[PDB]
């Protein structure tokens, strides 16, 4: 499909950098919001979609 | 033949023009010209296509009251529907006539010299007309006339018959049709001040990169301090978090248009370098209560405050527009500066990419460093205005890009960040006196 | 210029106006440009006031 | 010569061993199985960018 020669997007949020190390955490929660027994997330926003604010996860 | 030296020396005062980021556009219900958009560079030109009582001339006069004066102004035409009815009983040996015009200079008179039967006669004549039947629609029950097929312009005019007109399209359709014909404008204001149209227009501009200015004279907005309970137009605008909408409460926001006066205060100047608060608009009085015609009390001002709505205060003896904030809580300055920054980056990278005749920008680290450099220069330009105060840029390595990007000749994953400056608008002071 | 060392996209042409719709002389919209993309047909797009043959 | 123009970035060439070519081609004076490969240089035409503003 047609694309602008230059595409620019700007938002008023705030962001920080990540860093890589040894080992990633896992949280063993009691929930049923999804079928698979393990699922990954890369920001609090994604967690908020499948979990509300009062959930332990 | 022309004289060696030519001199005019007209006996008229003149002012200076200045230009900045974005030109305004006023969207009004009119039928004075066919094109859905036109451009005027002075008020006198508006006086040619309009008179002193039309909303468009009012808005044009308000906009050019400020100094320095905006470079140009645009006017947009909304789709219209007409209605015809006989203000008298059906009478024989009595005349009934109208005229129907369409886009392209078409015009056709219709006559039935003898109430439903006269309208039906007109409808049949129109539908049997060689040309008008193709591009005009008629319905009768009273009569109505609207678009048909592609045609974009229609007019009706005629003593024994009556004619009235009203806006037919909604905000979304009108805005789409106007954008289809002219993309050069940043500020937009609307003549219609109904709740439905105002909200529909606010919801549309929120999905683009523009700013929508509107006034309001609803008295219920002055009372309810609880934002949850309030349901006037400013309260609903605040509730939806429309950061790209601007509301200015004013008593005279039914016949007059202070929105253009507010727009002219910041349009001539550069984006991100001026604060829109505490402005002094020339020729505009302070916000007054519709009853008792006295300036607003502190309680009413607080009620407007909880709705993120602007007002024309009165500091001692001088009126000043307060806090210049959009309904979403953001300052107008931040939004305008962000849009200017986006445009500047989009122009700098365009200039880098287009002017490579006879060469390339190879897909490797050397090519990526040039893109780094142009972006850094563009951000430094914003830092020079005292809009930002720092920034950072990150770019991917050539040995890390995917194959699909190389096949499509597109670079992704470029990101950056910045920090804002701020300003001062209010002061708090305490002191003491003693022997 | 010599072969193989020049990208033909983003070309600027002197005196050639941007592609316009015959009906109303307006520059082609985004929808119409996408129609040409699936047909692998070039067109004279518009930057901010500068015509350019984009894909090549 | 192609690499010098920046058209390519590398290449390889393969030829048959003279001791393995079938003796039918040796009578036809025809050499087959000569092949090569190249890696295109590429270029950039479009750009995508994202950013944020905060205090």
């Amino acid at each position: 499909m047609w694309n602008p020669i230059v595409n620019v997007d700007i938002t008023l949020n705030t962001a920080g950098t990540t860093r890589e190390g040894f080992g990633l955490p896992l949280f063993l929660a009691s929930t049923d919001n999804f079928e698979e027994r393990v699922r990954g997330y890369t920001s609090l926003t994604e967690v908020a979609e499948d979990f509300d604010e009062n959930t332990a996860a | 033949w022309n004289p060696i030296v030519n001199v005019d020396i007209t006996l008229n005062t003149a002012g200076t023009t200045r230009e900045g980021f974005g030109l305004p556009l006023f969207l009004a219900s009119t039928d004075n010209f066919e094109e859905r958009v036109r451009g005027y560079t002075s008020l006198t030109e508006v006086a040619e296509d309009f008179d002193e009582n039309t909303a468009a001339y009012k808005a044009a006069k308000q906009l050019w009251s400020q100094t320095p004066k905006v470079t140009q102004l645009y006017i947009g035409r909304r789709a219209m529907q007409y209605t015809v009815s006989i203000p008298n009983a059906v009478t024989e040996s009595t005349d009934y006539s109208i005229t129907v015009a369409a886009g392209g200079g078409i015009s056709q008179p219709y006559q039935y010299t003898a109430a439903e039967n006269v309208l039906q006669q007109f409808k049949t004549q129109i539908e049997a007309d060689p040309t008008i039947k193709d591009k005009v629609s008629v319905n009768v029950t009273t009569m109505i006339i609207t678009k048909a097929g592609d045609n974009d312009f229609v007019k009706v005019t005629t003593q024994t018959v009556y004619i009235a007109s009203t806006t037919a399209d909604t905000a979304s359709t009108a805005l789409a049709a106007i954008e289809a014909y002219s993309t050069d404008w940043y500020f937009i204001a609307a003549e219609d001040r109904t709740q439905q149209f105002v909200l529909a227009m606010a919801s549309e501009i929120q999905a683009r990169k523009k700013i929508f200015f509107t006034a309001n004279s609803d008295v219920t907005a002055l009372q309810g301090t609880e934002l949850a309970s309030a349901n006037d137009v400013p309260a609903q605008l605040a509730k939806n978090m429309y950061t790209r909408t601007v509301c200015l409460w004013h008593h005279a926001a039914a016949e007059d248009y202070p929105e253009m006066a507010y727009i002219a205060y910041g349009a001539p100047y550069d984006a991100g370098s001026i604060a829109w608060g505490n402005a002094q608009l020339t020729g505009v009085a302070a916000s007054l209560q519709p009853s008792n015609q006295r300036p607003l009390t502190s309680i009413q001002k607080s009620a407007l405050d909880v709705r993120h709505c602007n007002f024309i205060d009165l500091d001692g003896g001088v009126p000043v527009v307060r806090r210049g904030i959009t309904s979403g809580g953001e300052w107008i300055d931040i939004v305008r500066g962000v849009d200017w920054l986006e445009s500047d980056l989009k122009t700098s990278l365009r200039d880098l990419l287009i002017n490579q005749k006879g060469g390339k920008i190879t897909y490797d680290d050397t090519g990526i460093t040039r893109i780094r450099q142009v972006i850094e220069t563009s951000l430094q330009r914003a830092v020079n205005r005292n809009f930002l105060s720092s920034y950072t840029v990150n770019v991917p390595k050539a040995s890390q890009v995917a194959l699909a990007d190389k096949k499509a000749r597109i670079l992704k994953d470029v990101t950056f960040a910045g920090i804002l400056a701020g300003a001062i608008l209010d002061v708090d002071l305490k002191g003491t006196v003693a022997y």
